[PDB]
DNA sequence: CGATCCTCTCGAT
RNA sequence: UCGAGAGG
């Protein structure tokens, strides 16, 4: 209570450009703060370059809240959206 | 006839020709069954709000409305084999690549359309020089043009300088 | 800038080898774009440099003076006479590479003035430095060594971008920021924050 | 202020020419472009570097300190 | 103030060495010698003369951008026929024309009066 | 080869800028605008010299 | 003037039309005039329009007039932002301007609309009527240092 | 005689005018901007200055110095002072001159580039020595005096090229035209009217046959003969400039060459 | 001896003007193409003649040369940069102890000049130097 | 493969509409009173005469890196004075049967009508054009 | 409005900007002395802790280096005056505020300010020399120029602001412009004028330019193109070596007027697969056009690859035309002996038209049409008779105009140029306003003490029948003058009220986005649309098509 | 310092237009831009 | 009750 | 701070 059931999810499948930066940048901020990476490096070490195969690979463990006007929200996680941009 | 849509079809169809190698002398392997349904179908997964309830779902039918008659005309059975000599292969490729471009045309929520509007007239009304005009030619076609008139428009103007009534 | 309205900044400064020549060995001792002339329509600056070619050869002052009976022709007619194709043109080759250029250049002396306010004398970049004493915010002017403003205009700028985060550390980070103690009850700055 | 060392555009010394041009007016009583021919400044260039001299020098030299 | 010294045009710094070698990834018998602290006067010369060479196949020369003094030289040649060694040929073959010059200038100025 | 002209005040070099008025005891007649009720104004700037 | 209209062959036809131009608006008298046609007549007067034919007209007169403008100068600008801004001063009913009298009214934050204009008596009446602000809008997001719902901002990021 | 061909037409003390025929362009301009920038020189590079009363400021006269033309025929029996062992400038690497003059009279007192004087050891080599073609003697004006002033400064002449500064160009201005019938159609006239009317004909025609009228464009042409004149400021003799100038760009040629061995 | 006479612009309302002297009042009836066109004579009931019509421009428009062939604006902007273009502002710099003083080393009196400039004292005190230049498309810098 | 195509016209027309090293040529078959030929040519390098009988060919023979015909063991399939590469770009028929074929030799234009090549020009990107006499 | 809405920042840079052919699109060149001032704080990773030392240990002097390093605690060790600064070695989770290096994400601005691209993110590209370089294709959504405009710099100082820069603010994915829906950015200047030069049929390139313009292009295949003639002497076609910068699999077709598939005059555009059919590359192909090579290439490759296609363009073309050249003198305002002699007496005859309906006016004859007077009639036709006189003789000259007339072949090109100024240069200024009317009776009935009273004459009432080649009289001078001056008095008029008009605008629409249900609202809630200009689309992703269903004969629809 | 010592300054129908009076009193070119253009003159 | 934006400099109490 | 001049 509020929230919307994964059974019912109106929104978008696809995710936003505005939540890809969010996500992208986030998880960079992440990586500088040398937190665990999920995917073997190919000789990189930069943060974002790393966070964009996390992407890529689908395995960044965030979730997004999409809030509706009314005040209610639908919970995606990242594994789950499309990135087609 | 010509109005700013999304997905440029002209542009899949060259696309299709080249990367296919179409031969302009050789019969086509479609069937006309392939193409009406086909583009009937094509008209039906093409999203902007999905829903389930006649609401919505009437909402989105008129959001398509416009893109679907361009749809229509471009890929109809005559044009699809007597113009574009479209292949079986060649044509399906065409259908799935509208459909996905389209929901790739879709305005991304949190896009801050009201900021965006605002620079977009601001920057051109910027520009504008000369606050008479160039109608003057004839003394007959006097009328408050430019910044000026922008001004009595956006001030909700009660008396304005130039008040005509044209009638036919 | 040329006595005819015509602002510039040096873009670059090449040596006498990789620039242009005239036959006769003649340098531009500057080179001004083609693209300048036909919006401007400063035709006194064509004509300048014709008479001043003329002057520079004869060894006498032009008279470009305004409302007089001086013709581009009359210039024209004492340029020919004096070697070079009456209208300016004339025969440049390639700096780097010596071979004569498809196109014949508009060559010859204008007279140009050196400008006030140069690039050092405006370059400024601040990265942390000297705060307003009131707003605690950073100072005003390259001379105190002070921020650049990042107005209303360029705050709506980023809202259109849609850049929330980027906008936030702006206003904050650099810039502003404070920490204050609240009453959850007041809900105004009213708590005596005994630190430690 | 003073004549000018070499051409700005080509480099050929002028310098060593400026006494030599003053005096072919003023004793020959002769035109600048006979002048300027005499001192051998052939090109344009070379030809404004005199021509188009203004030699305040002069006219500071006639403050006393 | 952001201006470099003019020595910078002709004297190469630490670890910068005049010649750089490295194999093109496009083509076959190819390479990019990227010639340190030289412009036209060299770049254009040795271009223009390796094209004389009957077994060179591409040769073009670029100055990236102005404010230095580098340049990129590309040399294609048969197979059988080391790049290395047509640039080596052309440098040859220029000092033989120059050398001839020079003895030809002399004898003629040997020949004048003023 | 200077011309004068201007004052010398602590130093500073001050030159005084002409300042343009409208001239006094001229006799000058204005249409008033559509809803004023004087059609017309009869107006004079009357000053001593 | 000259009319695009079909011909009965299909093809569309340069058919010129006699229409009249008027210095002065009466547009409902006008309008019920014999011989003109009334389903065509217009005035270059939106709020006229509005009070004889309705908002919904008025918003599709408001939009050619600032069309007309744009397009006078010899730009462009895409459908949707006109069509935003129309809306925005059409939504209310009426007419609403760009102007203190018009959007500044609003029922929205003290803190937004006073960065606008009438700054310290916007947050008077504030004070007097004890308003309570949202903080949904960008600029009170900006007066207090948060990161407002712009896009970036618009959705919340967990674990 | 192997490769290119020179046929000098004016020989001076001054300027030289050739032919230098059965060559690339390449190599023609190659050797046209290297004259320019490349060969070495000797300028002066440092100014010291004591005493300065003048109405012309310090940097004004020491730039001014720079400028002045100085024997530089045995500039290769000198170091640059950068290749030089030693702590500043000596005598191996640079020339150190004198410069003093009072207005002793109660008229105008010039100072001239013969009012310079060599004070350091130049061990037999002809170098330093103020370039000198005025028919009076007295070549180049420094600055004007009048009577209580003096300027009395010390200045070191140093090794270098035009291409670090325009003061070491042995250089001034250099001809160069190829084809003057445009027989190559390497540029396009613009006109109004005619083309052989508008443009006016080089002196360099006559060393050259006409277009021949009605003839077919000969495609496969290249430039093979260019005329060039050459004038030296002074600081280094015509012929030298030339020789010097084949001489550096062999000389950068055969340090490629040299590359090719050390790696 | 009243060859020349003071008039304002209340005054300029009851007089006639002539622009030249001698092209403005000799008889009537060949032409070079090449110069511009010109009205005639007309009105042949003069009271007053111009001195020089280029005497309606002032100090810094009578240093632009040719402004009769320049678009009207140009010919504005120019007579505010003139005035921020560096030179010899005055022979007595050296003992001037002033805020901001830019000289030009080798000041060049313009190869162009206008017949005002004399009374300017321009080719005296200049502002700006003779450049040879191509006008040009080069390297694209 | 070998020759595609090969036909002696007659010059009918040629022009040089504001290029001044190029001629837009029309010529006509000297056999077949059908077939018609739209070629711009570099007058420069051939001059061609507004009466002139020509030798015309197609052949896409004598995909990869062009060489610098080094004539060491080189022989090209040319005893031709022009040669040009280009590309098909279009193929019309304008009635019944008659065929309309349309080649771009780096922007210099050219357009063949007959009927008889119908199994021979394909919408290859070689096309090599060759002009003899 | 001086503190909260915006306010001074840390972390900027100002200074005068220049134009550079060999920068890249989205790159902006960083003098070395600002990017030695302008830090990022970067933490101390496994990943970079030897890059970082190395920086620490080149210190504040030595550009590749760094300022300030930040212990845990918070305290900062200054690198310029420490006496530990020759040390130390640094920790994981200790911050490095470094010098800004290449390729680092800037946030690159000119004011005014009234667009997103007045802000897009720049590749940092540190060099030497005072000024700020760019491309001369972000010249225009910037509104720039090099007269001596000024630009401001800003950097990030956290990972998620540099992200939201390369994502969502970056100039390659700011080409195609919501507001037009068309792209913001193309080819202009020697670039476009060069283009058409290269472009034409007549212009033919030999072996060792073609291989130097092959070499140029980076994203080079190291393939040789077979030319286009092979007969004596390989030409190349201008054509051919630019379809080389052109990607593959990029289709354009046009249609211009002529354009007979066989493009006769060369005009119009078609361009199969990556190489370029026919027609002249133009403003119209390689401009902003809406549908333009730029429009195709972003929509189709990607805007990094669009991107990379300005640079290798402007490569190709920059070089070409440094070896052709390009000029302009006064010889090209020369408009004929007999074209000037049909402009003389084309104005001459305006004249005599005008006197006819001034003694027609005089006799009483004249009647005016149905709502205005038989003066204000009067006026507007004497007007309209010396509009007609300048257009005349301006179309007379235009024709005159050789090809190789270097303003006609800027015009051409529509680099530089309008018939206007043809005109107005070689032919006939013309007609004088003020007020939107031709020049008033300022002085007791006339325009200056020079003429009579009551004189309606054109040449009285500011018209110009000169050129500014043949030169204007001291009367048509003054006119000019008069109709100048109100051009700038409303050039600063206009910009005053069209700045309070935008931030009214922008004040008024702050708050509308698109929300999670395509729904158009406001701070409130408040439904705007309910789908975002009536469909749900962005405006960056539209483009005008031609609906077929609708045009064409009854019969024509049939068949 | 010649073009400062004749300037006019005009404070507060249309003083920033150019007018026919001006004619051989006020220069008709040289003003300033924007802020006082027209209004700020010169003999 | 607003009347562009941002930037620079000097001088005066 | 208030005031003037200037730059796009
Ligand atoms: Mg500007
Ligand atoms: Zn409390
Ligand atoms: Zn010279
Ligand atoms: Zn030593």
């Amino acid at each position: 209570e509020k929230a919307i059931p994964k059974d019912q999810r109106a929104t978008t499948p696809y995710m936003t450009k505005y939540e890809r930066a969010r996500i992208l940048g986030t998880r960079a901020l992440q990586i500088s703060m040398n937190a665990p990476v999920f995917v073997d490096l190919e000789g990189e070490t930069d943060p974002l370059r790393i966070a964009m195969k996390e992407l890529a690979e689908k395995k960044i463990p965030l979730v997004i809240r999409r809030y509706l006007p009314d005040g209610s929200f639908e919970d995606w996680s990242v594994e789950e959206l499309i990135v087609d941009l | 006839a010509n109005w700013p849509l999304p997905v440029n079809i002209r542009r899949i169809i060259q696309n299709a020709q080249q990367t296919f190698h179409i031969d302009h002398t050789k019969p086509s392997d479609l069937t006309i069954k392939d193409i009406v349904l086909g583009v009937k179908d094509l008209q039906e997964n093409l999203l902007v709000l999905r829903g389930k309830n006649e609401i919505i779902q009437n909402a989105q039918r008129d959001a398509v409305t416009l893109f679907c008659c361009l749809l229509r005309s471009r890929l109809a059975t005559r044009r699809v084999l007597q113009e574009y000599r479209l292949t079986k292969q060649a044509f399906d490729w065409v259908l799935s690549n509208i459909e996905a471009q389209f929901l790739r045309s879709v305005v991304h929520p949190g896009e801050m359309v009201g900021v965006l509007a605002a620079q977009s007239i601001g920057e051109p009304a910027t520009q504008m020089t000369l606050n008479t005009f160039h109608f003057a030619g004839v003394a007959s076609k006097k009328v408050t043009s430019g910044v000026p008139r922008l001004k009595e428009i956006l001030n909700v103007a009660k008396n304005m300088k130039t008040p005509s009534l044209t009638v036919y | 800038a040329s006595r005819h309205g015509q602002k510039g900044t040096i873009g670059i400064t090449y040596r006498r080898e990789d620039m242009p020549f005239t036959a006769e060995g003649i340098v531009p001792d500057l080179i001004i774009n083609p693209h300048a002339i036909p919006s401007r329509m400063t035709v006194a600056h064509l004509i300048e440099c014709l008479l001043s070619k003329v002057a520079a050869l004869s060894g006498n002052e032009g008279d470009a003076s305004p409302f007089t009976d001086i013709t581009v022709e009359g210039i024209s007619k004492l340029l020919r006479e004096h070697g070079y194709q009456s209208r300016g043109f004339e025969v440049m080759y390639n700096g780097h590479t010596g071979k004569k250029l498809m196109a014949q250049i508009f060559f010859g002396p204008t007279y140009y003035q050196r400008l006030r306010h140069m690039v050092d004398d405006k370059i400024h970049a601040r990265a942390r430095g000297p705060m307003q004493v009131l707003t605690r915010q950073p100072v005003e002017g390259r001379s105190r060594d002070g921020g650049l403003r990042f107005g209303e205009m360029e705050r709506d700028c980023m809202i259109a971008h849609g850049a929330a985060s980027f906008l936030k550390e702006r206003l904050m980070e650099a810039s502003d920021a404070f920490r204050v103690h609240i009453c959850g009850i007041c809900g105004l700055m009213t708590v005596i924050a005994k630190l430690n | 202020m003073i004549v000018p060392v070499r051409c700005f555009s080509c480099g050929k010394v002028v310098g060593d020419k400026w006494e030599s041009y003053l005096n072919l007016l003023q004793e020959d009583e002769l035109d600048e472009g006979t002048a300027l021919s005499r001192l051998g400044l052939k090109r344009y260039c070379c030809r404004r570097m005199i021509l188009t001299h203004v030699d305040l020098i002069e006219k500071f030299l006639r403050y006393n300190p | 103030m952001n201006a470099p010294d003019r020595f910078e045009l002709f004297l190469l710094g630490e670890g910068e060495s005049k010649l750089k070698i490295d194999p093109d990834t496009k083509a076959p018998n190819a390479v990019v010698i990227t010639f340190e602290k030289e412009d036209h006067t060299l770049g254009n010369l040795i271009r223009a003369e390796l094209l004389n060479d009957r077994k060179v196949l591409f040769a073009a020369y670029k100055v990236e951008h102005p404010f230095f003094a580098r340049f990129k030289l590309r040399i294609q040649t048969t197979e059988g026929y080391d790049p290395k060694d047509a640039l080596k040929n052309a440098c040859n073959s220029i000092i033989n024309k120059l050398g001839a010059l020079k003895t030809n200038f002399e004898t003629e100025w040997n020949l004048q009066t003023l | 080869f200077d011309m004068g002209g201007y004052f010398i005040i602590n130093g500073s070099e001050k030159v005084l800028i002409a300042q343009e008025r409208s001239a006094g005891n001229i006799v000058q007649v204005f249409k008033k605008a559509a809803p004023s009720p004087i059609s017309h104004v009869a107006e004079i700037r009357s000053a001593l010299e | 003037y000259d009319r695009k209209v079909p011909s009965p062959t299909g093809e569309y036809v340069k058919e010129p039309e006699w229409v009249l131009e008027t210095d002065g608006v009466n547009l409902s008298e006008v309008m019920t005039v014999p011989g003109i046609d009334p389903t065509r007549i217009y005035t270059n007067s939106f709020i006229d329009i509005m009070e004889v034919l309705g908002i919904e007209a008025g918003r599709a007169a408001l939009y050619k007039e600032v069309y007309n403008v744009i397009a006078s100068d010899g730009s462009y600008v895409n459908y949707r932002h006109m069509a935003l801004l129309v809306d925005v001063m059409t939504t209310q009913g009426g007419l609403t301007s760009v102007t203190r009298h018009g959007f500044n009214r609003s029922n929205t934050g003290a803190l937004m609309r006073c960065s606008f204009e009438e700054t310290v008596e916007i947050l008077f009446e504030a004070g007097a009527s004890a308003e309570l602000d949202d903080c949904r809008g960008v600029s009170e997001n900006v007066i207090l240092g948060q990161m407002a719902p712009i896009g970036t901002g618009a959705f919340d990021v967990m674990i | 005689e192997e490769g290119p061909q020179v046929k000098i037409r004016e020989a001076s003390k001054d300027n030289v005018d050739f032919i230098l025929s059965n060559v690339d362009l390449a190599m023609a301009n190659s050797l046209r901007r290297v004259m320019i920038a490349e060969i070495p020189t000797l300028a002066i590079d440092s100014v010291e200055v004591e005493t300065n009363t003048t109405v012309l400021a310090d940097e004004f006269i020491a730039h001014r110095l720079g400028l002045i033309p100085l024997q530089s025929m045995d500039i290769e029996q000198l170091e640059y002072s950068r290749d030089c062992f030693c702590e500043d400038h000596c005598d191996k690497c640079s020339v150190v001159l004198t410069l003093q003059a009072f207005g002793e009279s109660e008229s105008t007192t010039n100072v001239y580039s013969k009012d310079l004087v060599i004070v350091s050891n130049l061990m037999g080599r002809n170098i330093g020595h103020p370039i000198i073609q005025d028919k009076e003697g007295n070549g180049v004006l420094i600055c004007k005096l009048r009577k209580g002033q003096e300027l009395k400064l010390t200045c070191v002449a140093k090794k270098g090229i035009a291409k670090e500064h325009a003061k070491w160009g042995p250089a001034a201005a250099i001809e160069f035209e190829y084809d003057p019938w445009n027989k190559l159609k390497h540029t396009d006239y613009w006109y109004e009217q005619d083309s052989a009317k508008e443009w006016p004909q080089s002196k360099n025609c006559e060393y050259e046959d006409p277009p021949n009228e009605g003839d077919p464009f000969d495609y496969k042409a290249q430039a093979d003969t260019f005329y060039m004149n050459v004038e030296s400021v002074g600081s280094i003799p015509v012929d030298q400039v030339v020789v010097r100038g084949i001489d550096t760009l062999q000389k950068k040629v055969a340090s490629i060459l040299l590359a090719l061995t050390q790696m | 001896e009243g060859l020349v006479e003071y008039i304002d612009a209340e005054e300029e309302e009851s007089i006639l003007i002539a622009m030249q002297p001698e092209d403005l009042e000799p008889a009537e009836a060949d032409v070079d193409p090449a110069k511009r066109i010109r009205v005639s004579h007309h009105a042949t009931t003069f009271t007053h003649c111009e001195i020089h019509p280029s005497m309606i421009l002032g100090v810094a428009a009578s240093i632009i040369p040719f402004p009769d062939h320049n678009q009207s604006p140009r010919n504005t902007y120019q007579s505010a940069m003139g005035k921020q273009a560096m030179g010899v502002f005055l022979t007595n710099y050296n003992v001037r102890m002033d805020t901001m003083a830019n000289i030009l080393y080798y000041p060049q009196k313009p190869l162009g000049t206008t017949r005002a400039m004399e009374y300017l004292k321009f080719r005296e005190l200049p502002a700006g130097q003779n450049a040879i230049v191509a006008i040009a498309c080069y390297s694209g810098y | 493969s070998n020759t595609l195509f090969d036909d002696i016209f007659q010059v009918s027309e040629v022009d040089p509409g504001r290029y001044n090293k190029v001629c837009r040529i029309e010529a006509a078959s000297t056999t077949q009173d059908q077939c018609k030929l739209t070629l711009d040519i570099n007058v420069e390098l051939f001059p061609v005469a507004a009466q002139d009988s020509l030798t015309v060919t197609i052949a896409s023979s004598l995909t990869r890196s062009w060489r610098p015909p080094q004539a060491g063991d080189r022989s090209l399939a040319d005893d031709y004075d022009y040669v040009m590469y280009g590309t098909a770009y279009k193929f019309e028929e304008v009635s019944k049967d008659l065929i309309a074929v349309y080649y771009s030799f780096g922007g210099l234009l050219m357009r063949l009508e007959g009927n008889y090549r119908n199994l021979n020009n394909l919408k290859q990107e070689n096309a090599y054009l060759l002009i003899r006499r | 409005r001086g503190n909260l809405m915006g306010k001074r920042v840390d972390f900027s840079a100002r200074t005068v900007i220049s134009g550079d052919p060999n920068l890249e699109l989205d790159q902006v060149g960083v003098p070395k002395s600002i990017a030695k001032t302008l830090t990022y704080p970067e933490v101390v990773t496994p990943y970079n802790i030897d890059r970082l030392t190395q920086l620490v240990r080149n210190g504040p002097n030595e550009h590749p280096g760094a300022k300030y390093v930040i212990r845990d605690s918070g305290d900062r060790i200054d690198l310029r005056y420490s006496k530990r600064a020759g040390d130390i070695q640094l920790q994981y989770g200790w911050k490095v505020e470094r010098h800004i290096m290449d390729n680092d994400p800037v946030l690159f601005n000119r004011q005014p300010s009234l667009h997103k691209m007045s802000m897009m993110a720049h590749r940092v590209k540190v060099i030497p020399y005072s000024t700020f370089r760019l491309n001369l294709s972000v010249t225009s959504p910037y509104n720039a120029d090099f007269d001596g405009d000024e630009m401001n710099l800003h950097v990030p100082q956290s990972e998620e602001t540099r992200a939201e820069l390369s994502q969502l603010c970056a100039v390659p994915l700011q080409i195609v412009s919501p507001q037009s829906n068309k792209p913001c950015m193309g080819i202009v200047q020697d670039t476009l004028c060069g283009i058409r030069k290269l472009t034409l049929r007549d212009t033919f390139i030999e072996l060792d330019q073609v291989l130097n313009m092959l070499y140029w292009v980076p994203d080079w295949d190291g393939v040789i193109p077979t030319p286009a003639i092979i007969k004596p002497k390989p030409l190349w076609s201008g054509k051919q070596i630019l379809s080389v910068a052109i990607p593959n699999g990029i289709h354009l077709q046009r249609f211009d007027e002529g354009t007979t598939l066989l493009s006769p005059k060369d005009n119009g555009m078609l361009i199969i697969d990556g190489q370029i059919i026919f027609g002249v590359v133009e403003k119209k192909t390689v401009g902003s056009s809406n549908g333009g090579l730029i429009h195709v290439v972003t929509r189709e490759k990607g805007p990094q690859v669009c991107a990379k296609l300005f640079g290798n363009i402007q490569k190709v073309v920059n070089f070409w035309l440094l070896h052709n050249g390009f000029s302009t003198g006064i010889g090209d305002t020369i408009a004929d002996g007999p074209t000037m002699r049909e402009i003389t007496e084309t104005i001459a005859e305006a004249k005599k038209k005008v006197l006819d309906v001034t003694k027609e006016a005089q006799a009483n004859l004249l009647t005016a049409k149905h709502g205005m007077t038989l003066r204000e009639s009067f006026e507007d036709n004497v007007v309209r008779f010396l509009n007609e006189a300048r257009d005349k003789a301006g179309r007379l000259a235009e024709v005159n105009l050789k090809d190789l007339n270097n303003v006609k072949q800027m015009v051409m090109a529509g680099s530089k140029g309008s018939f206007i100024n043809i005109a107005q240069m070689s032919a006939c200024v013309g007609q004088q306003s003020v007020e939107g009317k031709r020049i008033a009776f300022g002085f007791v009935d006339r325009t200056l003490p020079h003429f009579s009273k009551d004189d309606y004459s054109p040449e009285s009432k500011g018209f110009v029948e000169n050129s500014y080649l043949r030169g204007l009289t001291p009367q048509e001078f003054f006119f000019h003058a008069m109709g100048g001056r109100e051009g700038l008095i409303d050039t600063a008029v206009k910009t005053a009220e069209t700045g309070y008009i935008q931030r009214r605008l922008v004040k008024a629409l702050e708050d509308i986005m698109v929300h999670y249900d395509n729904t158009t609202r406001n701070s409130l809630g408040n439904v705007i649309q309910f789908i975002y200009g009536e469909d749900g689309m962005d405006a960056a992703h539209i483009e005008k098509q031609s609906l077929d269903t609708i045009g064409g004969s009854d019969a024509a629809f049939e068949k | 310092t010649l073009s400062h010592l004749r300037r006019t300054n005009t404070p507060i129908a249309k003083p920033r237009q150019l007018h026919n009076t001006h004619w051989g009193l006020v220069c008709p070119a040289e003003t300033p831009e924007g802020q006082a253009c027209g209004l700020v003159k010169n003999l």
